[PDB]
RNA sequence: GAGGA
């Protein structure tokens, strides 16, 4: 759902990330694969991290209660 | 006037629940196996 | 066989009726408990003797 | 408040006995929810 | 089944199921070694029964009445079943009566109008046959709940109907020709709300549904205008 | 120290089927006998053997 | 005018509440789009 | 000093820091709850430590999660 | 129904 926290391999902190993430894919158009570089992902154990991650956590919101 | 309802209803009620394609009288004689649970496993599943 | 085995034994007319443990009860509900199976068949065979004695 | 039952459709409060069952009273629905309890659940961090 | 050592005369024991034994749990020694689980028409006169039962369910499906209520008039049909104080009274008066027991007491609400749309019973019979069944269940041994069955028969919204719940709950202190057959009571209840309200339901689409008089709802509202001070909730 | 031997390498989509063991493992040791014939009930989620 | 009987209906065919809804309502009715 | 080597009942400020959470969605947008959000309840005793780690430049760390509308999240963490 | 293997 949200994003996790630390790469699971990696370790690395990756939950911060995510807001700044989307805020270059729309804003900037950035490529991901720049986009990913920018925050700093190196590795691919925490690339793949974010870019494959899926924010269900929208569509749970959307449920009135 | 005295029309009984409750055999379409149940009629077909059970044999969904159930899917021994027949009658409720029909136990092993009715066709079965239609009406399965829908298995909610995992979405593609 | 003489002892064991003579034809006119091979239809019954005394019937023997297994204990309970052979069709044990299910109290599967509570209150009251079905009947095993053998038990209805049995009480089907019994009604219909009791039938026959009465129509003779 | 302290609670006792939520209405499922209406999402309020509500308190009952053992007298109804049903009728968020507004809506009057029939399912309500057990107004999670207060004992301060522990929970282990891993 | 006791203890041999402990020896209290009520037996403190547990059931260890899961081991399937059956322990003293003061001295331990276990009592029962292996525990059984169990967890899964002329020659009878029940062919009267029968045929009650067959007519009853199929009044029951006419009706849409619960399994439960069809349960409580077989039962309560099967209480009777035979009595002199019955003799008779056509097979059908005591259907109908085990019926009205059936959903009183599931709680179920039904209007002797009803019964007798589904079963000829010419309803004097009818009143006369369920008295001495009453009676002779009361030996073998609350009207609110009508109120939503005509709120539904006629479409209506369940603000309303509370507020015709409040009106009744008060009508019972509100003697001051309170109900005298409450029936239109309820019936008046609920002209009083929709009155209240805006709904083109007129007095006579509800007294052609509900086979009331036309009259005795105005007779009653007459009343209700007085009565209207102690029916202000909100 | 380095391996000899050179290390295919890379992330690959693997997915999480049912039956974790807890469900599947299962001991008995002399606990409830069925009523027909008393020998030991069957299912583990009924204890059986 | 004569009551009969009472159909299973399948669910978003035509004759089912959210056989034409919108996500919203989807959401709104508790169901997932 | 390692839980298991300080007497106290389970916790202490010689081996422990409280830190607590309240959120609520107040706004009608989402509202995030980041690690920021955290605050120190237990007395530091003047020693650097528990802050979260902020090394986000927008200044609010990681993303703990996120509320709707009524939805309120409200708890106490041991460190 | 399920069903793993
Ligand atoms: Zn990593
Ligand atoms: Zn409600
Ligand atoms: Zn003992
Ligand atoms: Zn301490």
């Amino acid at each position: 759902m949200i994003v996790p926290v630390r790469c699971f391999s990696c370790g690395k902190v990756v939950g911060d990330k995510w807001e700044s993430y989307l805020n270059l894919l729309q804003e900037d158009e950035l490529d991901e694969g720049t986009a990913l570089s920018r925050l700093g992902l190196k590795r691919y154990c925490c690339r793949r991290m974010i870019l494959t991650h899926v924010d269900l956590i929208e569509k749970f919101l959307r449920y009135n209660p | 006037l005295a029309i009984n309802a409750k055999t379409i209803t149940s009629g077909l009620k059970y044999a969904l629940a159930t899917g021994n394609w027949g009658e409720q009288k029909k136990a092993m004689s009715s066709r079965a196996g239609v009406s399965q649970v829908l298995n909610r496993y995992t979405y593609s599943s | 066989n003489e002892v064991f085995s003579r034809p006119e034994w091979m239809i019954l007319t005394c019937l023997p009726v297994p204990p309970p443990p052979v069709r044990p009860s299910i109290s599967f509900n509570e209150s009251q408990r079905g009947e095993d199976d053998l038990t209805f068949k049995l009480a089907d065979i019994l009604k219909a003797n009791i039938s026959l004695e009465t129509l003779e | 408040a302290t609670l006792k039952y939520i209405c499922a459709e209406c999402s309020s409060k509500l308190s009952l006995s053992r007298t109804d069952a049903v009728r968020c009273k507004d809506c009057g629905h029939r399912i309500l929810l057990k107004a999670r309890t207060k004992r301060l659940v522990q929970f282990e961090a891993r | 089944l006791t203890c041999p050592e402990c020896k209290v005369y009520p037996p403190k024991i547990v059931e260890r199921f899961s081991e399937g034994d059956v322990v003293c749990a003061l001295c331990g020694l276990v009592l029962s070694d292996k525990l059984v689980d169990t967890r899964s028409v002329m020659d009878k006169k029940d062919n009267e029964v029968q045929a009650a039962f067959a007519k009853i369910t199929m009044l029951c499906d006419a009706a849409e009445l619960p399994k439960i209520v069809k349960d409580c008039a077989k039962e309560a049909y099967k209480l009777c079943h035979d009595e002199k104080t019955l003799k008779g009274k056509s097979m059908e008066s005591i259907m109908a009566a085990s019926i009205l027991i059936g959903c009183r007491r599931a709680e179920v609400a039904r209007t002797f109008k009803e019964i007798q749309s589904l079963i000829h019973v010419k309803t004097k019979e009818f009143g006369k046959t369920l008295n001495i069944m009453k009676n002779i269940l009361r030996g073998k041994s609350q009207n609110l709940t009508y109120i939503p069955r005509f709120c539904s028969h006629l479409g209506l919204p369940m603000q309303v109907t509370t507020s015709a719940e409040y009106t009744a709950k008060k009508c019972k202190e509100i003697k001051e020709i309170a109900g005298k057959s409450p029936i239109t009571i309820a019936v008046v209840s609920i002209y009083l709300n929709i009155l209240l309200f805006q709904i083109p339901i007129t007095a006579a689409k509800v007294g052609q549904t509900l086979q009331v008089t036309e009259g005795t709802i105005k007779s009653g509202y007459k009343i209700l205008y007085e009565h209207r001070d102690k029916l202000v909730d909100p | 120290k380095k391996l000899m031997a050179q290390i295919f390498f890379g992330p690959t989509y693997y997915q999480r089927l049912r039956h974790m063991v807890d469900d599947k493992i299962h001991a008995r040791a002399r606990g409830p006998m069925q009523v027909l014939t008393r020998q030991p009930v069957e299912g583990r989620s009924r204890d059986g053997g | 005018k004569v009551f009969i009987g009472r159909l299973p209906i399948m669910l978003r065919s035509k004759n089912c509440y959210l056989s034409e809804a919108t996500e919203s309502d989807l959401y709104k009715l508790k169901e997932c789009p | 000093e390692y839980s298991r080597d300080c007497f106290c009942e389970d916790h202490c400020d010689k081996c422990s820091v409280v830190l607590t959470l309240q959120a609520f969605g107040e706004s009608e947008s989402t509202t995030n709850v980041y690690s920021k959000d955290l605050v120190i309840v237990s007395n530091l005793m003047g020693r650097n430590i528990g802050h979260p780690i902020i090394q986000d430049k927008e200044g609010n760390g990681v993303l703990i999660c996120k509320l709707r509308k009524g939805q309120e999240l409200k708890l106490t963490c041991v460190a």
